[PDB]
């Protein structure tokens, strides 16, 4: 059984991780999602590959999901694969207010779930998860928090990311952007707004296909403002008169 | 409760009692201890009924799977070894008042009584039941040796009638089985 | 490595894609036509089942297998690992219903089988399922549909279409299937783009159309079939 | 706590008393111990209620397992074994004291589920603290069962007799009337127990109360 | 297609095909059988052969005839080693619902628990697909006689008449057109019928003691076959 | 190419290559026959000399396994001696939980099941013996059974496995078998046993027999040299 | 006894379109107090509380266990928790232990995620459920809460009668009986607004 055996959990003879860097190439494709600093609130959006209008869109959030109450996570990847890692992480967050009665951080929370992506890649032979996610929320110590998962095993967490593939044209951008925080939560989104519109695709920045829920810190609920795309379009056609006004200029 | 059984040529007689009684108030006035194994092979069950009918289940499954399987007569000696080993396994646990009476066509009718000790025996009679102690004396002497099928019914209620009025956990209306070549017999008596 | 139990047989393909999975959609489109609409009331399902030879009698094999009372189903594709997981899934609907008592919707039974699906094709040394499942039922007065693939990937349709063809059967229920409508007009155009890859007869037995009802599902009999299609649509 | 019923040609007839006690002091008034099996099976509780309704849950989800594996419609000789099978295989640590019945192709059949797992079939059995009163109606009034009616009343004077003698068993009479073709159940039956009327308004107006800390938490 | 060591274990293919288990429809041509299943109003009969290389052949141990249920019998194809396999498997399941249940058996449904089993040994890691068919007849209560053929896929199938195996094929072309039309079915008429749908594919027409034919109807529900007295009968009724 | 690797796969011919492989296995060692009359079953093993080799009524492949039933096998010893331990153990159980005699027709089905499931999974590998198995009880009568590494389970009159001479088994039909008492049946076989089989390959020999039956009351005992001594007298006077 | 060795009485009444349940402040070993700010009904989900009587580790670990299933069901699920979901939900946690099991006397009384109408069950601490069509009480003395309430409790009981019955009822077993005591906890909830208020009772 040693030639059936494609030796997946054993690395390449370059130094790569073999079955990790045909991984990444998933995460490249597929999901795309976005991340940046914000002040008393932060915000996530995504595009959706199943965006083909002939859905029920009945899933309400899909691409967005949300673990818990007070945390939501913007997976990119496959559902199902991304679905085991979820109630899992959903469970180690449960069973941590079972034993303490007080919200899981951020930091541990990261370092948990990658390690069980990072079990299937050192040992078993397992398909490991080509799944990477986003991570959202706060804490009494550290305040506003951004995380990322890699397939690897290892916790990509910044500041900001750039997932999977396109939002190109606003990736250097957001390095003029770098500028940390501010709010009036919608001038934050409105940011957001000239990312999806300029850099998609089809462009038009479609309002059916994508989908911004916001975390705003309250005491001691932690609202969490999941937008119903009503104001989605009032949201996208404030900045397109922004943007309107910014070329202006020249 | 009472239980008995007699063998004669070609064949086993069998007969129970109906009434069982759980303390003092009785349990069900109707029962049949008679346990449907096989045509050939039957038995009588006394003390914990649901004892009784999970080890009869038990060896229903466990020969049936084998004698379907043999598509050979069902041997009566074989089905109540299977009997002996479990009754002495769980001697320590489970009660064992059965007592398999069967006609087989190699070794014609025979009886083999199990105690609660889980030992096997053949005899060319068997007593049992808590209303046996007194017909004791009346077992030992009215019983003949060659019995026929016709006086087996005769004999075993006036075993049966003895330790069903005399004590008083037995009673209830006189049920009897007849096992022969020709197939199962039963019959309902009473007085 | 270790023991030779099966450890996962599903690589990474240079490009990122799933090799046996995708291999499984094949199953699917060399299968058998299956179609199911989601429209007001309740949700309406038409399979496709046609005898090989004359002598099979559709009255015995039934394509319909429902998991609860309320809440039925169809497939496309291949059998012999369908009734694995549709067993699977009659144990699995127990936990829900005896602890919280309750009649499951069907975004549990996607939530909860989709799982153990995806962990399945991830267990190695078998081969994944290549069977594309359509679940409806009438949940919280609201009903629902969902299409699965052999992936796991759960997604929400309106009016979907499995089998050969499908990308041409769900244009057809794209244009003539829109907004919702009654459940005999849901029957309806489910006969007529089942009529599409089917053959020149149809039949009580070449086409069973079930339903769910906001009372909870129904299966028809082939009398109801060749009543309103015969003359099918 | 009593249970008891007959059986007739067509069918069945189940009843129940609606009153459960805990110690000296009723505790549950309005009870229905009449579980469902399965559509054409219903079975009568009695004892421990969380140990027979978790068994009866159980038995009902291996039966969901069990009739419905070749289809048809459930016959009683599958629950029948099971019983046998399964509550002796924990040797009677549980309990339960149940009536047994259900209409099947072979006719209607009745049964006294024992916690040791022992399971005889008569036409009429009585379980319970109130079994001495309802056997003494069913044993010497028994009856070949004739046409439907007579044994529905049977099963009402049998149960009745049980509320009347047995001070166990208060409130409520139950019927459940279990056929092939028809199945009804009508609970409460009856109301023979009543309770007399207040002897006057003892309800305590507002202000004699002094409140330590008041809290009001609007809502959405 | 095919990459890499797939053709040395029992997994699927780059294009989705399969090899280990189409391998197994020549199984059968080894052993050279045939069995055809004719099932009537209320009767249903099997028609089966074997053969005789040498004189020391006896008829009992060579008999092809397997009894699951005294009311359900059943046959086999293709090599009867893996067959032996799946009789105690057969048996195993009946003794369970006679047990647990205590009823004639799921006459309809239990190819379906059979061919889980069946699936299982294809489901396997590394382990023989048994390759032998599985074919049983029925008995219910105001249902007529049940005819049900299995194939070692995981599936479970079954009809009126269904013949499937090296020369079967051509059985049922004969069984198509004389069903119907429209025909009734008696007792004789679906033994007399087993022998015309082989007429159409071999049927050497020799000596019937090496032919078995299996025979299930109601009058007794108990299945059951005679020893070679009246199938030689039905053997010259059906040729006048 | 490769594709008699596993044994959990098939072929491209569609049969199992490793039991093709284990049929040729056993017919390279010596010879080892049997036969039944009417009232016994006689055994027959051939003992192959080259050098010496060693003291003679050494390794032979006759076993006793039960009371009524014993072993004449070929093939490789060591794995013959742990499927006459399992046939041991086998007959342990029967003879505990009910204690009477095996039948014949149910422990060849045991080890029919067994051998058949060694061929099922790579892991393990297939049997390379082909045994005997022959029995005679007062209840029973005699029986033969022919089992092979294919886990195909039957019986004969009479078999013949090891080298291919095959020749010894002519005669017996020239010759009273089930006719006879079992007793003259020992020294009649035994003639043409040393006829066929010639020098030219293997210089010298030796030959055993075994004989199971009414005369020893359903015992098992290799038939002493001494008594009744006319095995190996009428032998050496019957090669003409 | 068990349940009387930390005492506490469990007291849920509903009225007309509302449902109120009390319960005593006191916390103590035997006939020894320890602390009265203790709080026995812990909130569970939205407008729905729980009544909890008996050893105060069963208080403690049921609430605390029952929040872990209690969100992993709302987190499956967006919909609510209904008092249905979570009366068994307690049950199959009681019933893990089938003869070691908890010891407690639980009370869910909740109103219906969907409407205003209120809900009101008792579950044993083997885990049987348990319900009633007025009131629900659980409590060491089970001769003044059936005595009082069923003379005193009407069908129609708007929340100023509600809370004023079940207050004097507290008053005068308080004042007369002496395993309860050390002040009284009440939460009356309805549809628009949640109403706490705590009850004057003897520090001795």
């Amino acid at each position: 059984s040693r030639r059936y055996d494609s030796r997946t959990t054993i690395f390449s003879p370059e130094g790569r991780l073999y079955q990790v860097e045909y991984a990444m190439e998933a995460i490249g494709h597929a999901g795309t999602c976005l991340g940046i600093l914000a002040n008393d609130g932060v915000l996530l959006a995504a595009e959706r590959r199943n965006i083909h209008k002939l859905l029920d869109e009945v899933f309400f959030s899909e691409k967005i999901y949300k673990l818990n109450e007070d945390m939501a996570c913007s997976v990119a990847g496959i559902t199902s694969d991304a679905n085991v890692l979820t109630n899992e992480l959903r469970l180690i967050a449960q069973r941590y207010l079972l034993q303490y009665q007080e919200p899981i951080p951020c930091e541990q929370l990261v370092t948990a779930l990658c390690d069980i992506k990072q079990a299937y890649t050192q040992f078993g032979g397992k398909r490991p998860f080509g799944v990477s996610l986003l991570y959202i929320g706060w804490d009494k110590h550290y305040g506003f928090q951004l995380y990322q998962s890699d397939p690897s095993g290892n916790y990509g967490g910044w500041k900001a990311t750039c997932i999977g593939n396109n939002s190109a044209a606003a990736v250097s951008m957001l390095k003029q952007d770098y500028k940390e925080g501010e709010m009036t939560l919608k001038s934050a989104l409105a940011l957001a707004i000239k990312v999806l519109n300029k850099t998609m695709d089809v462009s038009k920045l479609s309002a059916e296909k994508v989908e911004i829920a916001t975390l705003t810190r309250e005491n001691g609920k932690t609202v969490i403002r999941v937008l119903k795309q009503k104001e989605v379009e009032q949201l996208i056609k404030k900045h397109e008169e922004e943007e309107a006004k910014a070329e202006r200029e020249k | 409760t009472t239980i008995m059984a007699v063998q004669f040529d070609g064949g086993v007689v069998l007969g129970a009692d109906s009434r069982t009684t759980t303390g003092s108030y009785i349990a069900n006035r109707v029962t049949d201890k008679l346990t449907p194994i096989h045509d050939r092979i039957f038995c009588c069950r006394s003390g914990s009924a649901a004892d009784t009918q999970a080890v009869a289940d038990a060896v229903t499954y466990q020969l049936g799977f084998h004698s379907i399987e043999l598509n050979e007569p069902p041997l009566v000696h074989t089905a109540a070894s299977l009997f002996k080993e479990m009754c002495y396994r769980y001697r320590e646990d489970l009660m064992a008042g059965i007592i398999i009476a069967g006609w087989d066509p190699q070794e014609g009718g025979q009886v083999y009584s199990v105690p609660m000790g889980g030992m096997m025996v053949r005899q060319s009679f068997a007593i049992g039941g808590s209303g046996s102690s007194y017909i004791y004396g009346y077992v030992d002497a009215t019983y003949r040796e060659g019995m026929t099928k016709e006086e087996c019914l005769q004999f075993t209620a006036n075993a049966l009638a003895l330790a069903m009025e005399r004590d008083g956990s037995s009673g209830g209306v006189i049920r009897l089985a007849a096992i022969a070549e020709s197939g199962v017999e039963r019959q309902v008596l009473l007085g | 490595a270790e023991r030779g139990y099966s450890f996962s047989l599903t690589t990474f393909s240079p490009s990122g894609k799933l090799v046996q999975i995708e291999y499984a959609l094949a199953a699917v489109a060399g299968g058998a036509p299956s179609v199911g609409i989601k429209a007001a009331n309740g949700v309406v399902l038409a399979t496709e089942k046609k005898q090989k030879s004359i002598l099979y009698d559709e009255r015995s094999v039934h394509k319909v297998e429902p998991i609860t009372k309320h809440i039925g189903l169809v497939y496309s594709g291949m059998g012999p690992d369908y009734r694995v997981l549709v067993h699977r899934a009659r144990k699995l609907a127990q936990q829900y219903y005896l602890v919280y008592q309750e009649p499951i919707p069907t975004a549990q039974l996607v939530q909860r089988v989709a799982s153990v699906m995806q962990e399945y094709t991830q267990s190695g040394g078998v081969r994944p399922f290549g069977v594309s499942l359509l679940i409806c039922g009438w949940n919280e007065g609201r009903p629902y549909l969902f299409q699965s693939d052999p992936s796991g990937a759960y997604f929400a349709w309106k009016a979907t279409a499995m089998g050969k063809n499908y990308v041409n059967g769900k244009t057809f229920l794209e244009k003539r299937y829109n907004e919702d409508l009654e459940l005999e007009d849901a029957i309806h155009t489910a006969i007529l783009t089942l009529k599409e890859s089917f053959e020149g007869q149809m039949t009580e037995d070449n086409i069973e159309v079930g339903i769910c009802n906001e009372a909870g599902f129904r299966r028809l009999t082939p009398t109801e079939v060749k009543d309103y299609l015969a003359a099918i649509a | 706590t009593t249970i008891a019923g007959v059986v007739y040609k067509d069918g069945i007839v189940l009843g129940a008393d609606t009153r459960a006690t805990e110690g000296m002091v009723v505790a549950d008034k309005n009870c229905s111990k009449i579980h469902f099996i399965s559509p054409n099976i219903y079975c009568c509780g009695a004892g421990t209620a969380a140990d027979t309704d978790m068994t009866t849950q159980l038995i009902s989800s291996n039966l969901e397992l069990h009739s419905l594996s070749t289809g048809r419609l459930p016959r009683v000789v599958t629950a029948n074994r099971m019983l046998k099978q399964m509550l002796f295989r924990y040797q009677g640590y549980i309990g339960a004291a149940l009536v047994l019945g259900g209409v099947d192709v072979t006719g209607p059949h009745l049964y006294s589920i024992y916690p040791h797992g022992s399971t005889d079939k008569l036409p009429y059995v009585t379980m319970g603290s109130g079994s001495l009163a309802a056997m003494a109606v069913f044993e010497d009034k028994f009856r070949p069962d004739m046409e439907e009616e007579e044994a529905k009343n049977l099963v009402s004077e049998a149960i009745a007799a049980g509320i009347f003698n047995d001070l166990g068993s208060g409130s409520n009479i139950d019927l459940c009337v279990i056929s092939k073709n028809k199945l009804d159940f009508l609970r409460p039956y009856t109301v023979p127990n009543k309770k007399g009327t207040r002897l006057g308004r003892y309800r305590c107006e507002k202000g004699t109360t002094a409140v330590l800390t008041e809290k009001i938490t609007p809502l959405e | 297609s095919s990459a890499g060591f797939d053709r040395h274990i029992t997994i699927f293919s780059p294009e989705g095909r399969l090899y280990q288990v189409e391998y197994a429809f020549k199984a059968i041509n080894q052993g050279g059988l045939t069995s055809v299943a004719v099932r009537g109003k209320d009767c249903a009969v099997i028609v089966t052969q074997k053969k005789v290389p040498d004189k020391l052949l006896d008829s009992s141990t060579v008999t092809h005839l397997f009894k699951i249920t005294e009311n359900i019998g059943c046959v086999m194809t293709g090599m009867t080693a893996d067959s032996r396999s799946q009789v105690q498997r057969a048996r195993y399941e009946a003794a369970n619902w006679k047990y647990k249940y205590g009823y004639e058996i799921p006459v309809d449904m239990l190819c379906k628990r059979i061919a889980d089993i069946s699936q299982v040994y294809t489901q396997n890691a590394e382990m023989r697909p048994l390759g032998c068919c599985m074919i049983l007849i029925g008995i219910d209560e105001e249902q007529g006689p049940q005819v049900y053929k299995c194939d070692p896929a995981g599936y479970y199938c079954g009809f009126k008449a269904t013949a499937a195996g090296v020369k079967q094929t051509e059985s049922t072309s004969f069984l198509e057109k004389k069903v119907k039309k429209k025909f009734d079915w008696t007792f004789e008429q679906t033994v007399e019928t087993a022998i015309t749908c082989l007429s159409t594919v071999l049927s050497i027409d020799f000596k019937p003691s090496e032919i078995e034919v299996g025979v299930v109807t109601v009058e007794n529900p108990k299945f059951r076959i005679l020893t070679e007295a009246e199938i030689d009968a039905h053997l010259v009724a059906l040729a006048e | 190419t490769g594709y008699d690797l596993s044994a959990s796969t098939f072929s491209p011919d569609g049969r199992v290559f490793q039991v093709e492989y284990a049929m040729k296995a056993v017919e390279n060692s010596s010879t080892a026959i049997g036969i039944r009359c009417k009232d016994g079953v006689v055994f027959g093993v051939e003992k192959l000399v080259l050098s010496k080799l060693y003291e003679e009524g050494s390794n032979k492949r006759l076993f006793n396994v039960d009371r009524h039933v014993g072993m004449a096998v070929a093939g490789l010893l060591a794995d013959a001696r742990s499927l006459a331990d399992i046939a041991r153990e086998e007959a342990s159980n029967f003879r505990s939980n009910f204690g009477y005699n095996i039948p014949l027709k149910h422990l060849a089905d045991r080890v029919a099941m067994y051998v058949h499931a060694y061929t099922l999974y790579s892991a393990v590998r297939p049997f390379g013996c082909s045994f005997m198995l022959g029995s005679y009880s007062v209840n029973d009568g005699a029986q033969l059974y022919m089992i092979d590494p294919s886990g195909v389970s039957y019986g004969y009159w009479g078999c013949a496995i090891g080298k291919a001479r095959q020749a010894a088994k002519t005669e017996i039909e020239k010759l009273q078998m089930k006719e006879m008492t079992c007793r003259d049946i020992v020294k009649e076989v035994a003639k043409i046993i040393y006829i066929v089989h010639d020098e030219v390959k293997d210089k010298a020999f030796e030959l055993e027999l075994s004989w199971v039956g009414e005369l020893t009351n359903g015992r098992h005992e290799i038939v002493p040299k001494d008594i009744r001594e006319e095995a190996e007298k009428y032998a050496k006077e019957s090669l003409k | 006894s068990i349940m009387s060795y930390n005492g506490g009485a469990v007291m849920a009444m509903k009225g007309k379109n509302c449902v109120a349940i009390a319960a005593d402040r006191r916390f103590g070993i035997q006939a020894q107090m320890v602390t009265t700010d203790f709080q026995k009904i812990f909130p569970m989900g939205d407008r729905l509380y729980i009544g909890l009587a008996g050893l105060a580790t069963d208080v403690q670990t049921v609430a605390q266990r029952l929040k872990f299933r209690l969100n992993l069901y709302e987190l499956k699920e967006g919909r609510q928790i209904k008092p249905y979901t979570l009366m068994s939900m307690v049950a199959n946690l009681l019933y893990e232990k089938r003869f070691g099991p908890y010891y407690t006397e639980p009370v869910i009384a909740g109103l219906d995620p969907k409407t205003f109408k209120p809900f009101i069950c008792s579950l044993d601490l083997i885990g049987c459920p348990m319900v009633t069509d007025d009131f629900v009480v659980s409590g060491t003395c089970a001769e003044q809460m059936y005595g009082m309430c069923e003379s005193l409790w009407e069908p129609n009981m708007d929340p100023d009668h509600l809370f004023e019955t079940i207050s004097q009822a507290m008053l005068n077993a308080v004042d007369r009986d002496a395993v309860s005591g050390m002040g009284v906890i009440v939460h009356i909830i309805e549809k628009d607004k949640i109403t706490t208020r705590t009850l004057k009772a003897r520090m001795d």
